[PDB]
């Protein structure tokens, strides 16, 4: 449980990365 | 002379990064480049052989005309020590010689009529170009016609278990050929060694291939198509909804005798099956497919027998021998045993009466290893879940996907 | 066993160790090892891709190809008496010493649910024995024959809750 | 969170059995006085096992593994399913040329 | 599917049958998990041949 | 006429009284769930055409 749900928040952290960067 | 410069450019470019640049001043040819480069080969070779030995070597094996001239057993040397011995990811960043390489080779052997020593060839030229297991390669559809045309169908059998997940861009080429022969070249050879649940799957999987023209590699894999779910099934099979409309107006006009045997072979009576098979034998025998049409008439009585279980529970052999039209009550005692012993049909004969009982009670869910069926068909479900789950969250993360 | 190996063995052989065509010894031995396991699909290939030079200089193979049709053609008498027909070196005998007993038994295991009453007769040539030797042989296993008519009756003779916690894992996320 | 509830009760059915067993052993090589009845009832004790090893046991036993088997199965498809229904709708909005 | 019978033609006795839900249950369940794990594989090479862009052209 | 809840046994001159009633609510439930995920998996794979 612990593993999927870090995994999970860290793709949810690339995906609001990857949209903040992309206001350029 | 100038190549001594190339030669050397080679061995200081590599080894040290600068990958990039390689490829391109190997695309620059160099106009036959010298043809007698036989000597420089092994020198150059340097550490784990080397790449420009790819460039080398695709350049010498399609000079169009004597492949090297009689120097064809050097030549398989050659080609056969560095595909064993390539190594390196490096063989990686120029896979459109490589499969080049590949296809020349194979063309060769069939023309030469050997096609069982590159079996053993397109066995690590596949196993060191593809990223994983489950990634479909150009070479993937010569391997499976060098080990058709040189009957040796077990080799393929490890590349054809494989439920391919992903095609391999080859930098350019990679037509749509390739993908239909590796479609149809592996059911035919699934058909061949009697596996027909398979040879369906693959068969179906060339005709839905998206097009716009009628190519003669998709005709040989509807009229199979339909032979072979006419064997495994008592029906000819649904295709896909997302299959391309050119089927459907000019590939099936141009099956008309197939569509024809299956409606034959959709009223249970071999009397008009037999007669059908030999009116058309023509057809049947120009299309080469002539020894599967055979297997639909003797699979008819099979089905038949089977269709006699859903109504009795006790029948003569003499009285069963009339309506499955065998004539002669010890010709269906040969045919019920031989599907019993192939587990089609639950029976039993007597021999003093001379009946056959059926029993039609195979089994009752309560085995532990009925248990273990479901755990492996619950842990295959697992497996791919994660897989889709694994190839979705890279589109997840795509930044194209984000602006649409 | 140690056929299984051999039969690995002869594959390997043929497939890498030689220019095209292998030697009579392995073709053969791998000929009538396949009739062993039962796969006629393979074996039918194996001969129709021989050269036609080793079938018209080596002519035992001749003879291999000719237990295989009746195993084909499902024929148990036509095995026996194509099994006692010829002979070579010690390269097939003892793979005609297990063939043997591969199909004695696959005959046993035939006869004994597809049929519930055959005459003797059937049976001694299902088997491969003497109707008198075969019908005292049945006896011991206990089926039960019937004299004065010959129609023997054959007779039917650790981290599970570590799986259960892959699945729940599984399910909720 | 359920595995817990499970793990409370076993532990103390253990922690009784170990000591009818350290009692047995004692009263064996010699600490407490030879008391015949309790000596008895541990035999009975362990004469009572296995608990119903019947053949019938073990086909209703069987039947509901294999129920809960087929429920889990089943489930796994729908879990599947709508991953699959996810990714496809995921992927007609990238790879979309209509 | 009218009449849910089966002839025994020794005796001529028609006998009554009867289905067993539990088996039948678990053979369509069964069998809809093969064709379901067919189609998935099937739609997963689509997938790929889909984003590869292969197609025979006119020429 | 829904009167008896039995069946005749012509060869043996009997009546069998119909009186087990198994479980007929779980199996007809995992019937209407299988038979609707092959539906349900058939829309969502012809999405994708």
């Amino acid at each position: 449980k612990e593993n999927h749900n870090r995994t999970q928040q860290q793709v949810e952290a690339e995906v609001t990365n990857i949209k903040k960067t992309l206001k350029a | 002379s100038a190549l001594e410069q190339f030669v050397n450019s080679v061995r200081q470019l590599s080894a040290q990064g600068q990958m990039t640049q390689l490829c391109e001043l190997i695309n620059k040819s160099g106009e036959l480049l010298a043809k007698n480069l036989s000597h420089l080969d092994t020198v150059l070779g340097a550490l784990d052989v080397q790449e420009h030995s790819l460039g080398v070597l695709a350049v010498l094996f399609v000079k169009f005309s004597m492949p090297s001239v009689p120097d064809f057993e050097t030549l398989f040397s050659q080609v056969q020590l560095f595909i064993s011995t390539c190594n390196g990811e490096h063989i990686r960043y120029a896979t459109d010689t490589f499969a080049g390489l590949c296809h020349q080779l194979t063309n060769a052997l069939v023309e030469r009529k050997q096609p069982l020593r590159g079996i053993g060839i397109l066995k690590q030229a596949i196993d060191k170009m593809q990223m994983n297991t489950n990634q479909l390669t150009s070479i993937h559809a010569d391997l499976c016609q060098l080990c058709l045309l040189a009957k040796c169908f077990k080799p393929a059998l490890p590349y054809l278990d494989v439920d391919m997940m992903d095609i391999c861009k080859e930098n350019g080429a990679y037509d749509a050929k390739h993908f239909l022969c590796y479609y149809y070249y592996g059911g035919m050879i699934y058909t061949g060694l009697k596996n027909f649940e398979r040879a369906l799957y693959f068969y179906e999987q060339a005709i839905t291939t998206p097009a716009m023209a009628v190519s003669h590699i998709m005709l040989e894999s509807y009229k199979k198509y339909i032979l072979v779910s006419l064997i495994l099934l008592g029906k000819v099979q649904q295709l896909p909804k997302y299959t391309s409309q050119i089927v459907g107006r000019f590939i099936k006009p141009l099956s008309n005798a197939y569509h024809e045997l299956a409606q034959v072979y959709s009223t249970n009576n071999p009397s008009e099956l037999r007669n059908l098979v030999n009116k058309h034998s023509e057809t049947f025998t120009r299309d080469n497919n002539m020894g599967l049409v055979k297997q639909c008439l003797s699979s008819l009585y099979k089905k038949n027998i089977q269709r006699l279980t859903k109504t009795f529970l006790t029948l003569s052999l003499q009285d069963m021998a009339s309506r499955v039209q065998l004539s002669g009550p010890q010709e269906a005692e040969k045919y019920v045993l031989h599907m019993i012993e192939d587990g089609e049909i639950f029976a039993s004969i007597n021999q003093k009466d001379g009946m056959v009982s059926f029993h039609d009670n195979p089994e009752k869910y309560n085995n532990p290893a009925m248990l273990h069926n479901i755990d492996q068909e619950m842990l295959k479900c697992i497996e791919l879940d994660e897989r889709l789950k694994a190839m979705d969250q890279e589109i997840t993360v795509n930044p194209q996907f984000v602006q649409k | 066993f140690s056929f299984k190996k051999l039969l690995d063995q002869c594959e390997n052989q043929e497939l890498e160790a030689p220019g095209g065509i292998a030697t009579p010894p392995v073709y053969g031995q791998l000929l009538a090892l396949y009739l062993l396991h039962n796969d006629m699909n393979n074996a039918r290939y194996l001969w129709k891709r021989i050269p036609p030079a080793i079938k018209s200089a080596n002519s035992e193979l001749g003879g291999i190809w000719s237990v295989g049709q009746r195993i084909w053609q499902r024929d148990f008498p036509g095995i026996y008496t194509t099994i006692n027909a010829h002979q070579w070196s010690e390269t097939v005998q003892p793979i005609m010493e297990a063939l043997r007993d591969a199909t004695r038994r696959r005959a046993f295991a035939l006869v004994s649910q597809a049929y519930t009453s055959i005459i003797a007769d059937d049976f001694a040539a299902f088997v491969g024995l003497p109707v008198e030797e075969a019908v005292k042989g049945i006896l011991e296993q206990g089926w039960q024959a019937d004299s004065t008519t010959r129609m023997v009756l054959p007779r039917k003779p650790e981290q599970q809750l570590a799986r259960l916690t892959d699945y729940v894992a599984f399910l909720e996320n | 969170e359920h595995l817990i509830a499970q793990h409370s009760a076993i532990k103390m059915l253990h922690s009784r059995v170990k000591l009818i067993l350290e009692y047995v052993k004692a009263s064996e090589a010699g600490e407490v006085p030879f008391n015949h009845e309790i000596l008895r009832e541990a035999y009975a004790l362990c004469h009572c096992l296995p608990v119903l090893s019947t053949d019938k046991f073990k086909t209703d036993f069987y039947d509901q593994c294999n129920d809960v088997g087929l429920m889990a199965y089943l489930g796994t498809i729908t879990k599947t399913c709508n991953t699959m229904n996810q990714f496809v709708n995921k992927f007609n909005v990238l790879y979309d040329r209509q | 599917g009218l009449i849910s019978a089966r002839v025994d033609s020794h005796s001529k006795i028609l006998y009554a049958r009867d289905v067993d839900q539990r088996s039948t249950t678990f053979e369509k369940s069964l069998l809809m998990g093969k064709e379901f794990q067919r189609r998935a594989k099937a739609m997963m090479l689509r997938a790929a041949v889909l984003r590869n862009q292969i197609h025979v052209k006119s020429p | 006429d829904n009167t008896i809840h039995g069946r005749i046994d012509q060869v043996n001159q009997l009546l069998e009284l119909d009186h087990q009633k198994r479980g007929g609510a779980r199996y007809t439930a995992l019937d209407k769930w299988t038979n609707q995920l092959n539906s349900l998996n058939q829309a969502v794979v012809s999405k994708l055409a």
